[PDB]
RNA sequence: UCGCCCAUUAAAGCGGUACGUGAGCUGGGUUCAGAACGUCGUGAGACAGUUCGGUCCAUAUCCGGUGUGGGCGUUAGAGC
RNA sequence: UCGGAGAGAGGCUCGGUGAAAUAGACAUGUCUGUGAAGAUGCGGACUACCUGCACCUGGACAGAAAGACCCUAUGAAGCUU
RNA sequence: CGGUAGGGGAGCGUUCCGUGUUAGGGAGAAACGCGUGCGUGAGCCGCGUUGGACGAAGCGGAAGCGAGAAUGUCGGCUUGA
RNA sequence: GGCCAGUGAGACGAUGGGGGAUAAGCUUCAUCGUCGAGAGGGAAACAGCCCGGAUCACCAGCUAAGGCCCCUAAAUGACCG
RNA sequence: AGGGUGAAAAGAACCCCCAUCGGGGAGUGAAAUAGAACAUGAAACCGUAAGCUCUCAAGCAGUGGGAGGGGGACCAGACCCUGACCGCGUGCCUGUUGAAGAAUGAGCCGGCGACUCAUAGGCAGUGGCUUGGUUAAGGGAACCCACCGGAGCCGUAGCGA
């Protein structure tokens, strides 16, 4: 139901990071995209 | 010295408690060297060897660093913190005046 | 001192656009090329890009007109993302008691940096370490000589 | 049962360690001959 | 005659936090946690210092007993104290260990003309 | 619950775990307001006496569990 | 008995917006022992790389409402003779 | 020369007043943040940065005078995410 | 005798008894210890048992209670059962 | 509930990104690390950068000891940051015979937030007078204040209804 404490700090920096780890894979598979739209394709 | 050994050795200075009675810049003998050694080392059967008494110069007086005294009881309302910074003594030592008795080592 | 004029601060703020949401996009251009970067921001599947994107690019124009060097030599050296000036909207909910939604803001900030500046300076530093050229007493050893400060 | 168990400070009571053997409460300290007297410590004659 | 407080507060806040500055987490950045747990810090250390005393010469004692049961097979620090009160000699325990580390030919030494 | 009884059966064991387990469920019993019977009470009201009717919350921070990844480690790196 | 299958609305994943009660501090294991007599924090053992996500609620005497029971106050208020 | 309730003695600071339209101060005050000085402590004292005009002592005086606890109270900002 | 306080819930242990079932970490008196208001060492941990009463400093020394195979200071000491 | 750009609006012509917002050069100004969300700008909270450092660990997070590494444009057995690994160490408050408590209270940070004042009675310290002491109202080129005002009060006799 209920938290019964805080997580405070340092904890909730290790969750975010890997939230923003996965901004980090969208960014990598745009990145690849970028060379598949210069040439070719058909 | 203070009822406190040392391993002294020349040209060398120490930190002891701070000695009544003596002046900023004073030599003195210390007669209580319960050890000597060298290449042929030189302990001892009673205390002090026998006429050894090492020759050092007082340097300065001043005081410790600060050692923080704090009294703590739970729940009872009873902090009580009290600095101490106890007065000691810089001393150099400028020589050891030679043995000349029993003579170990093998 | 070690840099100075290998940068440009360009600092378009007070966009409507949650810090965290920000960090996402901004942590991945943290040190890379400009050229790529923008690549990368026109393809990325994220809202939190257009207005990255808006400024990277005026920042870069901003570093061609204004300073005069070249978009194809710079990079991000810095990227930075703080928080705003929020907003607090007071939404109804269930059974009479009422709870605040927020409008947060941020305050983005990009560094730019000229790769190829103070390099005739640090290639000239290709001659090995036991040399100590000593012609201006110390001189212009003053273009970020990176790898270390021991001069006892 | 009927046999009321040791607790609280009476189990202190009962397994406190303790001699109890005439030899071991005997002993204390050990003796010697005292020492001949020894000089001062930090004679000064100086400045 | 009214009297902010202003400047009084956190001109000693500070001067409790300057300790626990180097504290991990919580307990360096947080008013009253930090005022709870720098008199904590200062106890600790007053009842260590007379521990210390203890366990230096604990330590000591330690390390004479491993020097000298290296000469003969039944010798022993019990031994070893007694034997050096019957010829009347006063060195410390300190002395003692420290010497038998950096120079235990002098321990030697002591060790063979003790016993006669 | 226990218990008695019917039909069985190799047998129909007895207990602890907050008389295991309601942030898992139920609400028949028992501790609210209504109403009645017997009784006690001059009366208001009462009675482990009886009867009918009567709102059971919760998005899992942590430990703990069932699953399942990622990192790193395994001293050059890998696939079996 | 004794479950099984399927349709929707969720749940799950991606993008957009984005709350809550709670919260001394939290680097928050199991066993038995101990203690205000029922311990993640005290003793001895045992077990255990660091970190997500999905599911589950046994514990944190979980959250919620300064017990509505019980009793106290030379408290309050209704009702009775 | 242990010390809860508790009593007695000795102090430190806070704003304001007398001294004082003092010296000290746009070659940098109040503040704000740092000190390998000092004190038994409350606290004191020098520093050059930020700051941009107020204002130490000493001897005295007066209080809206010292905060961590009140399910205090106002404001800010978290956690759950 | 003057001025001016708190206290008036006590707890365990030894003994002398009562009540109880010579049950209770039960209850009530009488005499004394400790806690309460007392740190430290012994008792694995362990208010109330044993030792001992913390003004402060020392990287000196002697000892009390209790201990000397290793975790973990000191005899894998001795002689007789 | 919500005050403080500057002395003066001198409140940013022009150029660049550009549909806007906003931003960077330019220009004004003592200052624009005073740009209108503007003066000093603390804490919590959120980051970015550098030094060291955790993935066989067990921990009220410190403390005593301190391995290895790093310094500060100032040559130290001195000092500071980190901290391999060891020993010790049962959060604070209230309130109890007894609380680490799984009893109560606080999410955190900053402010506000509690034995006061008037008048009398007792007592102590200090001062003045001691030819006993003292004035109240009231009067004062107002208020303080010299200087008046002796009306009263306290002490100078008890005993008994």
């Amino acid at each position: 139901a209920v938290p019964k404490k805080r997580t405070s700090i340092y904890k909730k920096r290790i969750r975010k990071n890997i939230w923003k780890k996965k901004g980090y894979w969208a960014a990598l598979k745009a990145f690849s995209l970028a060379k598949s739209l210069s040439t070719g394709n058909s | 010295i203070g009822s406190r050994q040392y391993i002294v050795i020349p040209g060398r200075w120490i930190y002891t408690q701070r000695l009544k009675g003596a002046t900023v810049n004073d030599k003195i003998v210390l007669n209580k060297v319960l050890l000597v050694g060298t290449k042929a080392s030189t302990y001892i059967g009673t205390p002090i060897v026998t006429n050894a008494a090492v020759h050092a110069v007082v340097e300065e007086q001043l005081l410790d660093d600060k050692v923080i005294v704090f009294k703590y009881k739970k729940k009872k309302n009873y902090r009580r913190n009290i600095g101490h910074r106890q007065p000691i003594t810089r001393i150099k030592i400028t020589g050891i005046t030679g043995y000349e008795d029993y003579p170990a080592s093998t | 001192e070690p840099g100075k004029c290998d940068e440009i601060t360009t600092r378009g703020y007070s966009i409507s656009m949650s810090v965290d949401k920000a960090r996402r996009v901004i942590d991945q251009i943290r040190g890379r090329s400009y050229a790529e970067t923008l690549m990368i921001l026109e393809l990325m599947p994220y809202r939190a890009c257009y207005p990255i994107f808006k400024l990277i690019y005026s920042a870069a124009a901003n570093a061609s007109h204004n300073k005069q060097f070249n978009k194809a030599n710079l990079i991000i050296s810095k990227a930075e993302v703080n928080k705003g000036i929020t907003l607090k909207k007071v939404k109804p909910r269930a059974r009479g008691r009422s709870y605040m939604i927020k409008r947060p803001t941020c305050h983005i900030t990009i560094v730019l940096r000229d790769i190829t500046h103070f390099d005739s300076y640090d290639k000239f530093l290709e001659s090995l370490t036991p040399k100590k050229l000593i012609a201006l007493l110390g001189l212009m050893s003053t273009g970020r000589r990176r790898e270390l400060l021991c001069g006892r | 049962s009927s046999r009321p168990q040791k607790k609280g400070t009476a189990h202190h009571m009962k397994t406190r360690p303790k001699k109890t053997a005439r030899w071991d409460i005997k002993r204390g300290p050990a003796v010697y001959p005292p020492l001949p007297p020894l000089p001062a410590e930090w004679t000064i004659v100086s400045s | 005659t009214r009297v902010k407080r202003g400047y009084i507060a956190r001109r000693r806040r500070k001067k409790i936090r300057f300790f626990a500055s180097s504290f991990r987490g919580a307990h360096s950045r947080l008013t009253r946690t930090i005022a709870q747990q720098k008199i904590r810090a200062l106890v600790s250390a007053h009842r260590d210092r007379d521990r210390q005393k203890r366990d230096f010469r604990r330590l000591w004692i330690t390390r004479i007993n491993a020097a000298i049961r290296e000469r003969g097979v039944y010798y022993n620090y019990s031994k070893f104290i007694h034997d050096l009160y019957k010829r009347q000699l006063l060195l410390n325990r300190k002395i003692l260990a420290q010497i038998a580390i950096l120079n235990p030919n002098c321990i030697y030494m002591i060790y063979n003309e003790i016993i006669k």
